[PDB]
């Protein structure tokens, strides 16, 4: 709901940056909206105003692959759930400001 | 501020006491000069150790003057000859013709 992601067991909020940019693929596969409720909170979006800025390079990065793979993989004859799933993080942070600069 | 890369403003900083303004100028992008109903000068300045957020949001005022006298204008540029001392040349223009 809000507080899991919020209370004083709150490593987990650092320790998704480390199980994003370091976990496995499969681990990575749905470690992405885990930050989800940390986002649809205005409070840790307010203490990691800049912090998410780091992730976010990360993601977007990964996101811009699967058109490379996803298309050019049905570019033969003429997965993506993490690709859903990782728009899911993306889409409450996107609102708010400093962050649209790397978005353009 | 003005972040274009943002698309919008942005507050850097602010002074507090409640001055009434009559003429304003930026001098060096550091310093801010500014006149008042009261017949009076002063600078402020864009705070350096900014150890918080709180301590760089509140612009000091550094220098007062009483300058006797209403100020209207301010304008850049000297009225000698340009030879090419100090740095700079703040002109003003004021209710009784003093220059």
């Amino acid at each position: 709901e809000t507080a899991v992601v919020f209370q004083e067991k709150e490593g987990i909020v650092e320790n998704l940056f480390k199980w994003a940019r370091e976990a496995d693929q499969p681990l990575r596969t749905y470690s992405t909206g885990l930050l989800g409720g940390a986002m649809e909170n205005q409070d840790i979006a307010a203490n990691y105003r800049d912090e998410n800025s780091q992730l976010v390079a990360i993601v977007l990065r990964r996101l811009r692959e699967l058109q490379l793979q996803e298309v050019a993989l049905r570019q033969e004859n003429k997965p993506a759930i993490e690709q859903r799933l990782i728009l899911q993080y993306l889409t409450p942070l996107g609102e708010y400001q400093e962050l649209l600069p790397i978005f353009m | 501020a003005y972040k274009p890369m943002e698309g919008n403003f942005e507050e850097i900083a602010r002074d507090f006491n409640p001055n009434w303004m009559s003429a304003v100028e930026i001098l060096d992008d550091d310093n801010f000069l500014g006149a008042e109903n009261a017949f009076n000068l002063f600078v402020c300045q864009k705070d350096s150790a900014a150890t918080t957020d709180e301590e760089r949001q509140h612009l000091q005022e550094v220098g007062l003057f009483h300058l006797g006298e209403f100020v209207n204008v301010f304008c850049h540029g000297s009225l000698v000859m340009q030879n090419l001392p100090t740095q700079g040349s703040v002109l003003f223009g004021t209710v009784n013709g003093m220059i």
